[PDB]
RNA sequence: GGUGAAAAGAACCCCGGGAGGGGAGUGAAAUAGAGCCUGAAACCGUGGGCUUACAAGCAGUCACGGCCCCGCAAGGGGUUGU
RNA sequence: UCGGGGCUUAAGCCCAGCGCCGAAGCUGCGGGUCUGGGGGAUGACCCCAGGCGGUAGGGGAGCGUUCCCGAUGCCGAUGAAG
């Protein structure tokens, strides 16, 4: 079976935190716990405690083994604008887009 | 009673982008800047039809040109045969006879020739 | 519906020099570049003899071209333009001429420049003894 | 806004081109003796620890 | 046998049997036409005078049917000259069946 | 301005400080889960087929070839090398 | 740098011929629509010949959208609109 496992209205830029997730495509999902855990990104945080629940549910609702689990797949969708206004030198003011994202992760079992 | 756009405005833009499958970038996303690439197709294709005629008219020549050469004539005088001799037979198309059946190219020459001069 | 060729071995020629025009031998060099001398033509496939010559460096051209004729190469950088006659040509690298005469007659653009590993000049004569060499006259 | 800007959108084709060498690296670990546990090289880190 | 037959303004070889369209004919459903316009043979045979004074090729009518619709579509820019045409171009199945001489 | 026939508005368990998800459950429908009916386009992503690192461009278009794809067959599509 | 290569009893010039390439012109074949003519009592429809690049612009014929009569009707959970 595959188990998924997805952060919604995440308050963080998609294009940022999609870096910390494609740095941990289809691996030992014991890897990627590693593969993170040193990484330096604030992205790091949230890819990682969506990957802990991701595991979860494999174990917890859908009889997987833990030891042999790996990141199947993992996108990251970009979640709705959260527009603030910028006051800028002669008046000018520009609205600025602080983002969020959908980080999403699918695990499977090992082989067969 | 008022008469909303609704339906009508995208259905005839949608049925447009499809026209637009295989075109590069905001060309095939793009409706404004589908169309173009459409309208410029359009003359394209049209002007390509009437190309495609003569785009054969010079690959059999060709062929003919070189072929029959191998035998001891120019093009030119390979024609000048072919109607003096009479044999009005090998449309440039089927030309392509200097390769399957090359003997029945030959008994051509040999036409054109000996009935030329 | 048109004949449209399958898969074709090459034809490597021999072909000498001594004597022969430049042009004149330019022309059938690059003719025969492509396959316009075979019936079996296909203007975009690329299957001409591999032409090959040998003593280059004796070729014949006419009125005072040799003292005369300029080839001229720029680079990028001003008065880049280096300027070279025939008489350099020949005393130097001579099998050059008789190249950028055909490379200069073939079709411009992709499969011309696969019609041009097809191109075997040399000085000599003597060339890869290799496996081909069908002397043409 | 002043003097120099743009001349065209940037296709998308070339922004995710210039993005070429955007991706990260992964941290470079090793196991070490005191535990079964994974740490950088040249890094003193917990559930270990070292020698003087 | 090669049998170099004319029809339809333009110019086909054949076999002793083939499936080829042509252009559109005014005959039956599923009758039988010969193309006493035929040029050449299999066995050599010059049409000394343009086409033979003596030979044939027979071929059956397959059922006609449509074409499959082009677009024309003319267009002139700077000033608003659009075309939209349809086109299916007609057309017969003709079977070849004898090409006796 | 809009869930739903009805709050029946998701007990409890699981990861998580929370947000948020995963099972279970309600419901005919939950891709009707709460700014929630319908969900279009731009726009952003993930997997796959084709494709590209000697190639010069209003990006399309004729022509053929390779690959991949539905099809007894003939054929049709997708791509695009020249 | 004559478009380029390259060209010298010429791939130049002049004179004299023969052949060929060569447009969307002309011909072949099929089809579109229109004006004109014949047959058709027949409408229908058949055939013959000719016209059909096009801005401003004039003229003819259609398509689609909203609403009304048709509506106390017909389609619609076996599924309406989108």
């Amino acid at each position: 079976m595959e188990a998924k496992a997805i952060a919604r209205y995440v308050r963080i830029s998609p294009r940022k935190v999609r870096l910390v997730v494609d740095l941990i495509r289809g691996k030992s999902l014991e890897e990627a716990r590693n593969i993170l855990r040193y990484t330096n990104k604030r992205g790091a945080y949230f890819v990682a405690k969506v990957l802990e629940s991701a595991a979860a549910n494999a174990v917890n609702n859908h009889d997987m083994l833990e030891d042999r689990l790996y990141v199947k797949a993992a996108y990251v969708d970009e979640g709705p604008a959260l527009k603030r206004v910028l006051p800028r030198a002669r008046g000018r003011a520009d609205i600025i887009k602080k983002r969020t994202s959908h980080i999403t992760v699918i695990l499977g079992e090992k082989h067969g | 009673p008022r008469a909303k756009t609704g339906v009508v405005r995208r259905r005839k833009h949608k049925k447009i982008l499809k026209l637009a499958k295989g075109y590069w970038g905001l060309r095939s996303k793009s409706f404004r800047k589908a169309r173009e690439t459409l309208f410029a197709a359009g003359n394209y294709a049209y002007a390509h039809r009437k190309r495609r005629k003569r785009d054969f008219r010079r690959l059999w020549i060709v062929r003919i040109n070189a072929a029959c050469r191998q035998h001891g004539l120019n093009y030119s005088t390979f024609i000048h045969g072919l109607k003096k001799a009479g044999i009005e037979v090998d449309r440039k198309n089927l030309a392509d006879l200097a390769v399957r059946e090359p003997q029945v190219f030959a008994e051509l020459v040999e036409r054109a020739k000996a009935a030329q001069g | 519906k048109t004949y449209v060729p399958k898969q074709v071995e090459p034809r490597w020629v021999l072909i000498d020099a001594e004597g022969k025009t430049l042009g004149r031998l330019a022309t059938k060099i690059a003719t025969l570049l492509r396959g316009k001398h075979r019936p079996d033509w296909t203007p975009n496939v690329a299957m001409g003899d591999f032409v090959v010559v040998v003593n280059a460096d004796k070729i014949r051209v006419t009125g005072k071209k040799l003292e005369q004729k300029i080839y001229t190469r720029y680079s990028g950088y001003p008065g880049g333009l280096k300027k070279i006659p025939l008489e350099k040509m020949l005393a130097t690298h001579p099998e050059r001429v008789l190249e950028h005469a055909v490379k200069g007659m073939l079709p411009k653009g992709p499969l011309g420049r696969r019609l041009f590993k097809r191109l075997k000049v040399y000085a000599g004569p003597d060339h890869p003894h290799q496996a081909q060499r069908p002397e043409k006259l | 806004a002043k003097h120099p800007v743009p001349k065209k959108k940037t296709s998308k084709a070339r922004r995710d081109a210039r993005r070429s060498h955007h991706a990260l690296t992964p941290p470079i670990l090793v196991p070490c003796p005191e535990c079964k546990a994974m740490k950088p090289p040249h890094t003193v880190c917990p559930e270990c620890g070292y020698y003087a | 046998m090669f049998a170099i037959v004319k029809t339809g303004g333009k110019q086909y070889r054949v076999e002793p049997g083939l499936k080829l369209r042509v252009e559109k004919l005014d005959a039956e459903p599923g009758a039988t036409v010969e193309l006493p316009v035929l040029l050449l043979g299999g066995e050599k045979t010059v049409v000394g005078t343009p086409v033979v004074e003596g030979a044939s090729v027979v071929a059956e009518v397959l059922g006609h049917g449509r074409g499959k619709k082009i677009l024309v579509s003319k267009f002139k820019a700077k000033v608003q000259y659009r075309r939209k045409k349809g086109h299916r171009q007609p057309y017969t199945e003709l079977l070849i069946k004898e090409i006796r001489g």
